[PDB]
RNA sequence: CGGUCCGGCCGGGAACUCAAAGGAGACUGCCAGUGAUAAACUGGAGGAAGGUGGGGAUGACGUCAAGUCAUCAUGGCCCUUACGACCAGGGCUACACACGUGCUACAAUGGCGCAUACAAAGAGAAGCGACCUCGCGAGAGCAAGCGGACCUCAUAAAGUGCGUCGUAGUCCGGAUUGGAGUCUGCAACUCGACUCCAUGAAGUCGGAAUCGCUAGUAAUCGUGGAUCAGAAUGCCACGGUG
């Protein structure tokens, strides 16, 4: 197989197979198989090219992979050039959503160094 | 247990075969007080063990048990600043209790797909005496035969 | 260590409440503030009147204050002269109609709050604490107390280092719930600070 | 962030946005209101927003619409 | 029809002493008397910190017991209704009358 | 008239009615197997019917309220044995030995202030 | 608490009834009825002109004697310290030391 | 038992569960052994309970000039057109790090989906708010009952039955961030909770060292409450399995 953004889906069940794209989680994957009329409990084996392109046409509606990644990064840059709080924190590699930094903030800061 | 000389709690026998030794065995595997999912795994491992070793489910447990049942163990006692391992003869009740304990501990350390598989393959290894549990009875014996002078 | 309040622990066992009324969550708080407000007024006014206890019951939309006093003649006055002036403002503080009843304190040398207020008043008169304590214990014992314990705390006699001195005579079984342990506090506001009086009077078992 | 049912603004601030449109752009608009959402009728003005001690003059832009005036005024000095 | 009297009191020995006064007066002035029915007591518990500052484990646990009694009188006789209305009950007992 | 026995264990309380003939079990308008999803809990109600014989000798109408699986089951177990002595009163001696006559007074311990659970104390720090 | 802090609560009650009980409550439900007025209302705007202390959520439950803004119990309207003080003197009806 | 819309639902029944007031019972009392014929201990009978039956409340004289002048009270000292008082905005939520207490994990004794059995104890009129309708949802509109063994919060989860994944940084695990929203509240930017969609960090069981618990205990699984406009992984409390 090969769908929307260069990626080659594994020989795992249809729903978990599609989640491999950057822009489709558990919900879009349950709806894309519902809008194309394909089962969720079936592997890539038996799924012919006529069934693959109809799922490619279904996912093309919502911005996925590289087209989505630049949009995510654009909003981040927009905030940064505006001079906002939300921006000044993406620029300082610190948690934006208001979390505590006095301790436990290792995901945004990265690993510690004395 | 400084002044208080208490006895031991007499537990209810097994719901299937009526074995007190198995009733102890289920409780030893039992985690988070989930006795249901505990006896489920003990029976599923007994079903896959007796079949793959020639029936006799009560005897298929007993065979693997004699190879893990120890005779002597060490008691860490401080006398003059130094710690001395003294060899002491184990009691029949503790003999069984210790055996059953290592069987479970070794099965948990295994890399199989399920606990019904982990328990069965460890009971198989102990019946032929070539698992992690028989080695845990061996390390206890090398320690006891070494410190034999302080008996 | 720390001791449990002798009255609080005996509430329901051998000791009664000072507020017997019933109310739902809606007006329980408002009643308690009204109760504290009325008791505050009465202790202030009847200061030299020897009040020992003040019971508040609320029959329907009314208040019934039972003033326990060893000097009822001064509380009542010249034919209800002093009762009427008190009742009039108890009704103003409470908001509902008022009815004041006076209970007589026969033997005041056997009342905790009274013995305590006496010692407190004596210290404020610059009398020696050891004399006040001994007089309190002696009077109580000869009048029929099975036991008595009196404790005075802090800067005793204007001292720089605070002490907690206590005198005791008889039996004082603080652990027997069955025992009639009358206990009360009083504070002597002196020239050199606060002196806390604590009195325990054992009256007998059951 | 908030309920869709009408975005929020201060009346002492909204009256100052109007007084600057008709009479022409003046010096920095001294305002304390940090809680107000920016409207399109503000773009091009100099609103001096408080931080705690001083008034941060921020020139209004079209991308600033929808966000609060308190995002462009730093509160905690960290050096 | 039927007169429903709901008794609420913080003291238990007070509620059934005032319940006996309702029951006896009603059956003496000839009326059909159902109960005294002992309804479940509501136990409002309170936990407070005993120390003025710090000492989180140092606590006092209190309870307010709200005792309940139900007395159902079937016959609303004029000899009964009037006798019960001119009954002097304890001030610490709440009496709810349901028609 | 029916034979009654009251049995309870933990927060579960059970009422047991004994009538001779057949070997039926009706627990809260349901079958013995329909109610309990555990065979261990099924064998404990079968326990009083081993020392004292019954295959299809006597029926039982049973209702149990409160608690859980083994609790409900344990309560019934006490009820049957109490209803069995109501019928004979000579079956006492055989029922004592088995240990079903005794009400299991083992109730869950209340949570205590300071502590995390009934006995579990929080983790101690020296420094 | 401070005398000024106690007075600040008096003002917060005095205004809580005057406005946000009989007047601000009307313009709040209006600022929720979708059926009538969708843009030209000024209800949300004129809510700001009303004094701030008039809000019910701007008041802090305080001990009715001391003024303590913490450890409050609604049932008695007092902080945990003064509750215990009155409780022990039997000044709180039906309240005694529990054990179960 | 009489009648069935098969729902204690309606006449009825006061038996039983249960509710809550009074009372009985357990005292080494009996028997046997050990023991200075004593105290006591061990074992057994009877008994629902046996050796203070289980749990709580109850904390002696005192020790640490231990903790609290910021609950309150108060000697002394200090400010008194200011150390007082009003208001807006900000901060207590900062973040190179170190320590303490927790939560969730690292998975197949497990994740997910569907079906389904069984609690206890609580809270409620400026309140709990059903049923019905709209929305994927958080919710919203409409609108009963209930100051409550009646009504509501409210479907207990573990468990069990069936199917799936098949030892993989994974259908484990859920952090962080983007977009869009909901509710409360004058007002959620700093700094709320929750929802939807998307993102899928670290971590495959933790070094030296160290903590709790002796039975309905530990371990685990839900439930409720106080505070509270809103804001629990904390605290207080409840039963299930064990
Ligand atoms: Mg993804
Ligand atoms: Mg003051
Ligand atoms: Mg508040
Ligand atoms: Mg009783
Ligand atoms: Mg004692
Ligand atoms: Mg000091
Ligand atoms: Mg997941
Ligand atoms: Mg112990």
């Amino acid at each position: 197989a090969r769908i929307a953004g260069i990626n080659i889906p594994d020989h795992k069940h249809a729903v978990i197979a599609l989640t491999s794209i950057y822009g489709v989680g558990k919900t879009r994957s349950k709806a894309i198989l519902a809008a194309a009329g394909i089962a969720e409990d079936v592997k890539i084996s038996e799924l012919s090219e006529g069934q693959i392109d109809t799922l490619r046409d279904e996912v093309a509606k919502f911005v996925v992979e590289g087209d989505l990644r630049r949009e995510i990064s654009m909003s981040i840059k927009r905030l940064m050039d505006l001079g906002c709080y939300r921006g000044l924190r993406h620029r300082r590699g610190l948690p934006v959503r208001g979390q505590r930094t006095k301790t436990n903030a290792r995901t945004r800061k990265g690993p510690r160094k004395p | 247990p400084r002044r208080r000389v208490i006895g031991q709690r007499k537990i209810l026998p097994d719901p299937k075969f009526g074995s007190e030794l198995l009733a102890k065995f289920v409780n030893i595997l039992m985690v988070d007080g989930k006795k249901s999912t505990a006896e489920s795994i003990v029976y599923s491992a007994l079903e896959t063990l007796a079949q793959r070793s020639g029936k006799s489910e009560l005897e298929a447990f007993e065979v693997a048990l004699e190879n893990v049942r120890p005779t002597v163990e060490v008691k860490s006692r401080r006398v003059g600043g130094s710690t001395y391992q003294v060899p002491v003869e184990v009691r029949p009740v503790r003999r069984n209790a210790l055996a059953m304990r290592w069987i479970v501990e070794a099965a948990r350390k295994r890399g199989d797909k399920s606990m019904a598989l982990r328990l069965a393959n460890e009971l198989s290894d102990a019946a032929e005496n070539k698992g992690t549990a028989v080695k845990k009875r061996e390390d206890v014996h090398r320690m006891a035969e070494a410190n034999k002078a302080f008996a | 260590g720390q001791k449990v309040h002798p009255n609080g622990i005996r509430l329901g066992i051998v000791k009664p409440w000072n507020s017997t009324w019933f109310a739902n969550t809606k007006e329980f708080a408002d009643n308690l503030d009204s109760d504290f407000k009325v008791r505050q007024y009465l202790t202030k006014e009847l200061a030299k009147a020897s009040v020992s206890r003040i019971v508040i019951e609320r029959p329907a939309k009314s208040i019934r204050v039972t003033i326990h006093t060893a000097r009822p003649g001064i509380v009542i006055g010249k034919k209800g002269e002093d009762v009427e002036k008190l009742r009039k403002v108890v009704a103003d503080i409470a908001g509902v109609p008022a009815q004041i009843n006076i209970a007589e304190v026969r033997k005041p040398e056997l009342d905790a709050k009274l013995v305590a207020d006496s010692i407190t008043s004596q210290l404020e008169r610059r009398v020696m604490f050891r004399r006040a304590m001994k007089r309190a214990v002696q009077n109580a014992m000869r009048l029929g107390a099975k036991g008595i314990k009196v404790e005075v705390s802090g800067r005793l006699g204007g001292a720089e280092i605070a002490r907690t001195e206590w005198y005791r005579e008889g039996r004082v079984p603080l652990h027997t719930l069955r025992a009639d342990i009358d206990y009360n506090t009083s504070e002597a506001h002196t020239t050199y600070g606060v002196i806390g009086v604590k009195v325990w009077i054992f009256k007998g078992e059951i | 962030r908030s309920l869709k049912k009408g975005p929020f603004i201060d009346l002492h601030l909204l009256k100052k946005v109007e007084k600057a449109v008709e009479s022409g752009d003046k010096k920095p608009l001294r305002t304390w209101s940090r809680r107000s959402t920016i409207f399109p009728n503000m773009i091009g003005l100099t609103i001096a927003v408080h931080n705690g001690r001083q008034h941060v003059p921020v020139f209004v832009t079209d991308e600033m619409v929808g966000h609060k005036l308190g995002e462009f005024a730093p509160t905690r000095t960290y050096r | 029809q039927r007169i429903r009297i709901r008794l609420k009191a913080f003291d238990h020995r007070l509620i059934d002493q005032a319940t006996a006064e309702i029951v006896e007066t009603a059956k003496r002035t000839g009326a059909q008397v159902r109960g005294p029915i002992p309804l479940p007591t509501r136990k409002e518990r309170f936990t407070v910190l005993i120390s003025p500052h710090v000492n989180k484990d140092a606590r006092d646990q209190y309870e307010i017991r709200t005792h309940l009694r139900l007395v159902d009188i079937v016959e609303p006789t004029e000899k009964t209704v009037d006798a019960l209305m001119r009954l002097d009950l304890a001030a610490g007992v709440d009496v709810q009358i349901s028609l | 008239n029916q034979y009654y026995g009251t049995g309870r264990r933990k927060s579960s309380a059970a009422r047991v009615f004994i009538k001779p003939g057949n070997g039926k079990i009706v627990i809260n308008q349901r079958s013995l197997e329909q109610y309990f999803g555990r065979e261990t809990a099924r064998m404990v109600v079968r326990q009083p019917l081993e020392l004292v014989d019954m295959v299809e000798k006597l029926d039982l109408y049973i209702t149990v309220k409160g608690g859980g699986i083994s609790g409900q089951a344990g309560a019934i177990r006490h009820g049957i044995t109490r209803a069995l002595m109501e019928y004979d009163e000579s079956l006492r001696s055989e029922l004592r030995k088995a240990g079903f006559v005794t009400r299991d007074a083992r109730q869950v311990e209340r949570k205590k202030v300071g502590l995390r659970k009934a006995r579990r104390r929080p983790q101690f720090s020296k420094r | 608490a401070k005398q000024s802090m106690k007075a600040r609560e008096v003002k917060r009650v005095a205004l809580a009834d005057k406005y946000f009980a009989k007047r601000a409550e009307l313009k709040a439900i209006i600022s929720d009825v979708n059926a009538s007025d969708e843009d030209r209302w000024n209800a949300v705007l004129k809510l700001q002109t009303l004094p701030r202390d008039s809000s019910p959520s701007r008041q802090r439950n305080r001990c009715r004697q001391t003024g303590r803004p913490h450890g409050f119990l609604r049932k008695f309207g007092l902080s945990r310290i003064k509750v215990r003080e009155a409780a022990m003197r039997g000044e709180i009806p039906g309240l005694k030391k529990a054990s179960w």
